[PDB]
């Protein structure tokens, strides 16, 4: 963001497309107001018609745009806008993209998990430490989101302090490393994890087994989980929860009926 | 040359017993996890640390670096370590004061309070949730391990969850519980403050017996889970009236005086005034009212002191009608006697809090959870005195846990760390004073108070405890049928055998005739005499319950029609002295089939066709209005106007599918001309009814829940 006389200059980042999060159109545009909402409906020769009173800024040669200050209009009122090959669109206000100095950068955080978007754990922790150890403070944050930090450049660390372990597990490092500097001046840090699914197992034998008797569990590998007898069904042994595939064996530290319930979505 | 001892909870709870024979805590160490203390109070101190666990900084920095903790630091001979484990940029003082408060100085009232273990050091561990509780979880396994690695005797665990399951919380946090235990570490936590299914509504209806709420992880089988009892005794700023200073059953005219959302509040220590109009409408006045008219809570014109409708309730409710400008009010047997002396007469609010006796004494706390674990295990284990009901309890039996385990260690001196931390437990509860609900002068169930209110004298003194086939403090039966047998086992840790005679108190559920609804007051069914039995010195003896409980089932079974509670308590009794080696041991069984109760409510459409109506049901408007924000087991779904002049751009959102909009636009459950609703639903894209989703009103736990259609020929 500069000036060139009376300037109001806004130049986006190169949106380093390649890809399907690579960009294929982006737009400057301000939300004018008239009759009091920043959209108006068009009574079209089909039907209604709805739309924001979206007026565009045009791209200038000098790559840059140009936000001429004028009217009622401020720059809470304009946007840059971006959207991807497969057709997601991203926007912003310049205010918040201007809320970062020239001598900041910016960090954001997030869970990359290989499910859709809004079956998604949305909620977790973390924190950031500086080059000698302490804690930030004075946290600022970007275009609303509080897992978008603003820092002064520098080499930093930061740690996943907590997210939903009854939902996911953790699958990279839980303390990580980025430096933040005049050219690579937005760093994005993930904390890869997989989704966690249930099963309710039952083992339900035709005939009460004798008094003492250990009912387990085999796992992939040799691993052994212990069932314990459920006390309103006393035949019905599969107690635990824990989810994957099994066989059951029956020590006394004969039969079968083996069941598992795919139970989840809290 | 010491203040005298506040022994409001001391004297019911009997800890003196126990103080008189050495057991004060210490070298003992409780750590309390939660929300913040203050490690600079008077009372956070202790008398000679040549005994105590941990002797100095370099001590506590010693242990630090052989656990392997490099957080956290000693803060003085009381507080030996504090950390703050939810570390990014007091609610917990009373429990530290309640566990091991012990104080030089007098406090407010002239008097100095003592905590159940006051010579014990402490552990603070700042632990609490955010946003998603769980994410919390990580950081209370990290306290739970630190206070095992460094050291504590005892665990103060402030988490909770609403309705718990015994056997099947979370991995995790239910393991380093175990490893705790496995310590030697006695594990506290408070039952919980919700107190039955519906408690913000109505008493819950009589065919839906699943109704309790105790909390994860309370509910597990290692943690001691503390309900609350009210406090015979308060302590707080009263009202004074002069011209009753004789009248004694009124605390010597010192009211106990309430308010609820802050209107306009106190002006202390001035001689105000006001007279009596009981004609709660229009009278004379010049401006005390008795809101004996339950009409609407609108305080009256300009000066209010409101009083109670009903005599004796001593309810002094929260929310003031039986927005400000005035002040709130509410207690009544001062009312009914203040609108003496002719008419009106002068008072005033004091500055410095009194003793009074308590409005709600000895009487268990509404909101102390209550009810089975969701997987059907009987909790909570055992009462203290105490929305922080319960969360004032627990440090009472961490207290007592500490003075307990002081016990073993001395007297079983070879007891294994492995197996010293149930026993604790076990004392505890077999040794609890079973409480009687002094309104309905009847035993109070176990699913609400454990195995009785804490009795810290008899645990240290007598040498036995009782137990179940499970071997625990508790029976959980399960399903019972017409005839209840179960083993009882009795453990004599005395070096002189013991003989108790033992009888049976049996219990259900009260249930209200007119409403069908519980009362949430118990019923002694029958008390059936079972005999005697010697408990050999360092042994045990088995003795076998039996009750026919035959003759119940027709009454029960009509009132309960889909099972009810069988429960109540062994007690064993000194053989030739009545009030010696007082010991019990609580069950609770369930005539029915408990794994099937119903899960979901019973839809709303079937119960309109049987006059009946829903628990959450709001019978509102017209006839037959099913307004989608109900609640109400059914099916949703989405509507979309036909418009003939223009195209519709706009759903019109949900609705319960089978109802319409009418003239005045309520959505009315309609029936064809044989009578009945019609569900049906038209996928054509149209967004108005093509599909249906099932919304529901859920009376317990559920899981694997999913929707599938099938033909109806099929
Ligand atoms: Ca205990
Ligand atoms: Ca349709």
């Amino acid at each position: 963001f500069d000036t060139i006389n009376g300037v109001d200059h806004f130049t986006p980042d190169k949106t380093k497309a390649l890809g399907s999060s690579g960009i294929v159109r982006e737009e400057v545009f301000y939300l004018a107001k008239k009759n009091g909402r920043k959209f108006d409906v068009t009574e079209g020769k089909d039907g209604i018609t709805v739309s924001d009173n979206k007026v565009y800024i045009p791209k200038n040669p000098d790559g840059s745009y140009t936000i001429s200050k004028r009217d009622g209009v401020t720059l809470s009122d304009y946007y840059y806008l971006v959207e991807d090959r497969a057709g997601n669109v991203s926007f912003a206000t310049l205010r918040d993209l201007k809320a970062v100095g020239k001598d900041k950068a910016v960090v954001n955080f997030g869970l990359d998990l290989p499910v859709p978007e809004d079956k998604q754990i949305v909620n977790f922790t973390y924190l950031v430490r500086d080059a000698d150890g302490k804690p930030i403070e004075n946290l600022e944050y970007y275009n609303n989101s509080g897992n978008s930090l603003i820092l002064p450049y520098g080499k930093y660390t930061v740690e996943l302090l907590t997210y939903d372990t009854n939902a996911a597990k953790l699958e990279s490092d839980k303390i990580v490393s980025f430096t933040l500097s005049a050219d690579n001046n937005f760093q994005q840090v993930t904390f890869k994890m997989t989704m966690l699914a249930t099963s309710q197992i039952t083992a339900h034998f035709d005939h009460l087994l004798p008094e003492g008797s250990r009912v387990s569990l085999k796992t992939a590998q040799g691993q052994l989980i212990p069932l314990e007898q459920s006390l309103y069904v006393p035949k019905a042994y599969g107690k635990t929860v824990q989810e994957g595939t099994y066989e059951v064996v029956v020590s006394l530290p004969p039969n079968e009926v083996h069941e598992l319930s795919l139970r989840l979505v809290k | 040359s010491l203040p005298p001892v506040n022994t409001d909870i001391h004297d019911w709870v009997k800890t003196k017993g126990a103080w008189d024979k050495g057991y004060k805590g210490q070298g003992k160490v409780v750590a309390v996890i939660d929300t913040g203390i203050d490690p600079a109070h008077q009372s956070m101190r202790i008398s000679d640390v040549s005994t105590a666990k941990v002797k100095s900084k370099e001590d506590m920095l010693a242990r630090q670096k052989a656990a392997g903790i490099n957080y956290g630091s000693w803060i003085n001979d009381k507080v030996v370590f504090a950390h703050n484990y939810v570390e990014n940029s007091s609610a917990g003082m009373h429990v530290t004061g309640i566990v091991a408060g012990n104080s030089k100085e007098a406090a407010a009232t002239g008097e100095r309070f003592l905590g159940i273990a006051p010579e014990a050091q402490v552990m603070f561990m700042r632990v609490f949730a955010n946003d998603v509780m769980g994410s919390a979880e990580s950081l209370f396994i990290k306290a739970i391990e630190d206070a095992v690695a460094l050291g504590a005797d005892v665990i103060n665990l402030s988490l909770g969850t609403a309705n718990g399951a015994q056997l099947s919380g979370s991995k995790p946090l239910m393991e380093a519980i175990e490893k705790a235990k496995k310590a030697g570490v006695s594990v506290v936590v408070a039952a919980g403050n919700e107190r039955v299914y519906g408690s913000d509504h109505d008493d819950p209806l009589a065919t839906n017996p699943d109704y309790g709420l105790v909390g994860s992880p309370s509910t597990g089988r290692t943690p001691t889970s503390v309900a609350a009892i009210n406090s015979k005794w308060v302590i707080q700023r009263l009202m004074t009236v002069e011209e009753l200073e004789k009248r004694a059953d009124l605390n010597h005219g010192k009211a106990i005086y309430s308010e609820s959302v802050d209107f306009k509040n106190i002006k202390d220590s001035l001689g105000y005034d006001k007279s009596h109009q009981f004609a709660y409408v229009k009278e004379s006045t010049d401006a005390q009212d008795v809101k004996g008219k339950i009409a609407l809570i609108e305080r009256d014109p300009n000066k209010y002191d409101e009083m109670i409708a009903l005599a004796k309730k001593h309810g002094a409710l929260g929310v003031l009608i039986f927005i400000p400008s005035a002040f709130i009010s509410h207690e009544f047997g001062k009312a009914m006697s203040q609108l003496n002396g002719n008419g009106t007469g002068s008072l005033e609010f004091d500055s410095v809090v009194s003793k009074a006796p308590s409005q709600k004494g000895n009487e268990m706390n509404h909101f102390s959870n209550w009810g089975l674990t969701s997987d059907g295990y009987l909790k909570p284990d055992i009462t203290a005195p105490g929305q922080t009901g319960t969360a004032m309890a627990s440090p009472q039996i961490a207290g007592a846990s500490l003075l307990v385990k002081q016990y073993l260690e001395k007297t079983q001196p070879n007891l294994p760390k492995e197996k010293i931390a149930d026993i604790v437990k076990n004392l505890l509860m077999s040794n609890a004073q079973i409480h009687v609900n002094p309104e309905t002068k009847t035993t109070t169930s176990p699913r609400q108070q454990g195995a009785g209110l804490l009795n810290i004298d008899g645990a240290v003194t007598s040498g036995l405890y009782v137990t179940g086939k499970d071997n625990y403090g508790s029976i959980s039966l399960g399903n019972i049928t017409d005839t209840m047998t179960f083993d009882v086992t009795v453990h004599n840790l005395s070096n002189k055998d013991k003989t108790l005679r033992y009888d049976t108190e049996l219990l259900t559920d009260h249930v209200d005739p007119q409403k069908g609804r519980f009362t949430l007051t118990s019923r002694s069914l029958k008390t059936y005499q079972g005999g005697e039995v010697t408990v050999p010195a360092n042994g045990k003896v088995t003795v076998r319950v039996t009750m026919d409980v035959s003759q119940f089932t027709k009454e029960l079974t009509k009132q309960m029609p889909n099972g009810y509670y069988l429960e109540g308590f062994v007690r064993f009794r000194d053989s030739q002295d009545d009030q010696l080696n007082r010991v019990n041991i609580p069950f609770v069984g369930f005539k029915g089939q408990f794994e099937n109760l119903a899960v979901a409510e019973e839809s709303i459409y079937r119960l309109k066709s049987q006059g009946k109506t829903g628990f959450y049901f709001d019978e509102s408007g017209p006839k037959d209005d099913i307004y989608v924000g109900k609640h109400f087991t059914g099916l949703v779904t989405l509507g979309s106007e036909t418009n003939v002049s223009t195209k519709t751009i706009s759903d019109n959102g949900l609705h319960t599918l089978g109802t319409f909009k009418n003239a005045d636009g309520k959505f009315i459950l309609e029936k064809n001309a044989q009578g009945n609703p019609v569900l049906a639903i038209s996928p054509n894209g149209d967004n108005n009814q093509d599909f249906a989703a099932f919304k529901g009103v859920f009376l317990r736990k559920y899981q694997g829940l999913k929707a599938s259609v099938y033909h109806a020929s099929d």
